[PDB]
RNA sequence: AUUCCGGUUGAUCCUGCCGGAGGCCACUGCUAUGGGGGUCCGACUAAGCCAUGCGAGUCAUGGGGCGCGCGCGCGCACCGGCGGACGGCUCAGUAACACGUCGGUAACCUACCCUCGGGAGGGGGAUAACCCCGGGAAACUGGGGCUAAUCCCCCAUAGGCCUGAGGUACUGGAAGGUCCUCAGGCCGAAAGGGGCAUGCCCGCCCGAGGAUGGGCCGGCGGCCGAUUAGGUAGUUGGUGGGGUAACGGCCCACCAAGCCGAAGAUCGGUACGGGCCAUGAGAGUGGGAGCCCGGAGAUGGACACUGAGACACGGGUCCAGGCCCUACGGGGCGCAGCAGGCGCGAAACCUCCGCAAUGCGGGCAACCGCGACGGGGGGACCCCCAGUGCCGUGGCAGCCACGGCUUUUCCGGAGUGUAAAAAGCUCCGGGAAUAAGGGCUGGGCAAGGCCGGUGGCAGCCGCCGCGGUAAUACCGGCGGCCCGAGUGGUGGCCGCUAUUAUUGGGCCUAAAGCGUCCGUAGCCGGGCCCGUAAGUCCCUGGCGAAAUCCCACGGCUCAACCGUGGGGCUUGCUGG
């Protein structure tokens, strides 16, 4: 036989000039600053996996079915896209823009840590951003709902002390 | 073409009862044939380097091993090959502690601690019965030991009875009986580590071995095989069991 | 610098003691072998001698590192049960 | 995403094939900043040929001697013991009990290991090392003297094997088996050794069992060909024997004529088998080099010694086919081991460091050794995470100038890390500095109806089709679209394809009903009652190695990766 060898943990499309999805692609990947189309279907990938798994253990019979579907719930409410009160078929009405939300760079803008999108990503690429008490330098480590509330700037950052020039500017909006 | 026996093993055909990190090296120590068989016991060195924690390097455990600091059913045992098997105890005294080697609800071997007073019995399964020159009874137990007895008191053992003896000098105490309300506990099979009274026992032709069906201590009733079956008593186990 | 002790054990067959412990450097680069030691033994009351550290070991951002020591009774179960190497990096004998 | 689009006409509806659009593998054009993880890198053609260096030793607690230092301590070779039959490499041959799964051996062997029961009595001998002579180009090797042992032999006793007559104590489902008694015979043990000490440690022989590793047997399962139809002659069976560790036409003497086959034998072709892998919504189609289990082989072929185990990958003998040294007398070698070289080709790396980790051999141990293994070096192998700047004012229609900020990355330095290094990780200084291309631009199909050049020439073109003086289709420039450290070309597989159709296709006229009928095997078969329980359904026991696949939690910053647990997979077999 032949060994295993690591797969891609994202999937293309079928044809590649359609005029809806380019256009809805290129505003998606304008607003949420996007270094290319492999992140993009990096997230659509995480959602239809979820939406297979829901779809599957929908109305099945067995101890290790409901086990799964519990498992897949809180799972979600963890991530920080469902609610403690949730039922399977919530699962059919997610999108996208959900795992575009719930990404570092997108909460470090809406936190008022940043004025724009790429300055987030290059706070969080220089290192100035730290959650709880570990600095992270990835702008899609897609932030838990137990962690949103402990991302501020690092101890050690030009940007953690209040009279900082660029700091001041940023606040100009808040 | 293979000419001869194997003197290697490797980790991912290690078998499935041990408690070992099988994508870490390429290889596993293997074990020196012994008392038990390979799929039910582990080596030595096993114990002392990554159950109990005592060293971190088999350099350091063999030293400990070969300094006559391990005791396995009352014996000093130097080889870190030398395998450790169901029901066995190891003893160290400079820290006075007692395990005895028992099967998981999956069947992984683990080390359940006991006393002190304990730790000098150990139950034996007679397996099989032969007669020997000068006309004396030979029992074969299930570590692969085997003891003599008489001829005047062959009536009293068993080809599935239980033996309990004080394991350094090996005198016999305290015969326990197979029979239809004694205390069992399984070693082999699906229901590994669960133990009960016995009800039936169900006998068959032509080589397919015999069954017996087991009383679970709340009222679950369960079947296996009567060579998976170890009595520990008559109506309370005999010894600290998990 | 400062040093944190998380947990402590005793090997009375080696006849050791293996201490892990944290390292808090905030601001500061990762503090060498010398300090380490001379704290954990100003602290702990233990030879300056008979004792060897094993790995200082830092992470991506922590501020905090972690280290492993090894304290023994006599010199001779030092050299007769550790390698030559870790003694040599330690200090505590020549190459 | 369980999907469609272009192409037969002056126009239309069908059938039917070609092409586009997706993924994976190998080769290749242009281009290229960083880190991490992993089971990637002379498999496809030549299982073709090889210079040089290495890949298997160890024991002074088995023995005698020799040299060096104060009987003692260090070093060398020899005798002796264990090992060298594992590990490592390749895929030629093999269509077979070779492989897989379930079972059996009451028809067998097993050094190292475990348990129990028992023993170690009496004698002798040779010979390496060493000394005196050497021979020979080498490879190798003769004579004389002297000697020891855990070296070799003999005697004894125990013990092993065969047969016959009895007794019925044991196991098991069932005794050509084990136990007891008697008899006649064959073979026939042992190192009371070494060390410490005033008994302990390591060892030797026998017996009963186990374990480990094998040998043998059976049921079931698994490619294409009829322009391959009859095949087999120790072939099928029986009686009696021989041989084997063991059953057996395995082999022999005698007595018979049986065995396989259209449900496809025999013969031929191709091929290591599986766990698994790619693709697809699935049903399914194809592959099975890299990791694990098993099999086979060591230039081609055959045959033996020693050993528990070999018909022996770094041991032996002969033939064939190649090569090397030679004083010409004779001698030696075969990398499908690691590096490395030639050749064949479209097609594949350093003649590097270490036994620190995992393991194996030897050793009471301390420890020694290992091109296994680990660590780095080179490579557009696969996967994961990032970068080539950000902010503000103004302007133009994404870019310009002005001002400010940061340092992942880059340059340099100190620690930690490491067997030693290196990478990585913490910290310090400098500085927007140091870092985008490839293909396309008439329609399928997303983006120019701009400029110039050429002028059925040159060129383009998966397919349709452009080009003949006004070219949106050729070449260049300027713009624009797609992907993006990658992007294009050529071959192969899956899908597209309900163009192989069980699910799920067609046969009046588009490809397709034998000219008609009778009937053999096979497939399909009316209604009611009784029985059985083979198929079929439910429940429960023993199996279907691990890795790989799905889910959750935990540890490296997250992740890829690793660990714990629950399910699945193993197309199934078997007891009730």
């Amino acid at each position: 036989g032949d060994p295993k060898r690591q797969r891609k943990k994202y999937e293309t499309p079928s044809h590649p000039w359609i005029k809806e999805r380019l256009d809805r692609e290129r505003v998606l990947k304008r607003n949420y600053a996007l270094k290319n189309k492999k992140e993009l279907w990096r997230h659509e990938t995480q959602l239809k996996e979820f939406r297979r798994r829901a779809r599957r253990l929908l109305a099945a019979r067995g101890k290790q079915a409901e086990i799964e579907r519990q498992q897949l719930l809180q799972r979600l409410y963890r991530l920080g896209l469902l609610p403690a009160d949730a039922v399977l078929d919530d699962v059919l009405s997610l999108t996208v823009e959900d795992v575009l939300e719930r990404r570092l760079q997108t909460i470090v803008y809406r936190k008022g840590l940043a004025r724009t999108m790429k300055q987030a990503r290059q706070l969080i690429v220089h290192g100035h951003i730290e959650v709880n008490g570990q600095v992270i330098r990835s702008p899609g480590y897609l932030v838990l709902r137990e962690e949103e509330d402990t991302i501020t700037y690092a101890k050690g950052s030009p940007f953690a002390k209040e009279g900082h020039p660029e700091r001041m500017v940023i606040e100009q909006a808040k | 073409a293979r000419k001869g026996p194997k003197r290697h093993l490797k980790r991912l055909a290690a078998p499935t009862s041990w408690y070992i990190h099988r994508k870490a090296y390429k290889w596993a120590v293997r074990p020196s044939p012994g008392p038990h068989s390979m799929k039910t016991s582990i080596p030595l060195i096993y114990i002392v380097r990554d159950y109990l924690g005592y060293a971190k390097t088999a350099r350091e455990a063999r030293k400990i091993l070969n300094e006559g600091k391990i005791l396995v059913d009352g014996r000093v045992r130097k080889d870190y090959k030398f395998p450790v098997g169901i029901m066995d105890v190891v003893s160290i005294p400079e820290t006075g502690e007692h395990y005895r080697v028992l099967p998981n609800r999956i069947g992984k071997l683990i080390l359940h601690p006991i006393s002190e007073e304990e730790a000098k019995l150990k139950p034996f399964r007679i397996n099989n019965k032969r007669m020997v020159k000068g006309a004396k009874v030979q029992l074969n137990l299930h570590d692969g030991s085997n003891h003599l007895v008489s001829l005047a008191e062959k009536d009293a053992y068993k080809t599935s009875y239980t033996v309990i003896m004080q394991v350094p000098e090996r005198q016999i105490v305290k015969v326990l009986p197979f029979e239809v309300g004694a205390y069992v506990f399984v070693t082999q099979g699906k229901n590994v580590a669960r133990k009960g009274k016995i009800v039936e026992v169900r006998q068959f032709p032509m080589g397919w071995p015999d069954v017996v069906t087991i009383e679970d201590e709340n009222g679950e009733l369960f079947d296996t095989l009567k060579e998976y079956a170890f009595v520990i008593g008559k109506d309370k186990p005999e010894i600290s069991l998990p | 610098m400062e040093i944190k002790v998380t947990e402590i054990r005793e090997n009375k067959l080696l006849g050791r003691k293996e201490i892990y412990f944290d390292v808090l450097h905030e601001g500061e680069p990762t503090p060498s072998r010398e300090a380490v030691k001379g704290k954990l033994v100003a602290m702990l009351d233990l030879d300056p001698n008979t004792t060897v550290i094993q790995y200082i070991r830092s992470y991506f951002g922590s501020n905090v590192s972690k280290g492993y020591a090894k304290a023994y009774e006599t010199r001779e179960r030092m050299l007769y049960i550790e390698p030559e190497y870790i003694l040599v990096r330690d200090g505590l004998v020549q190459k």
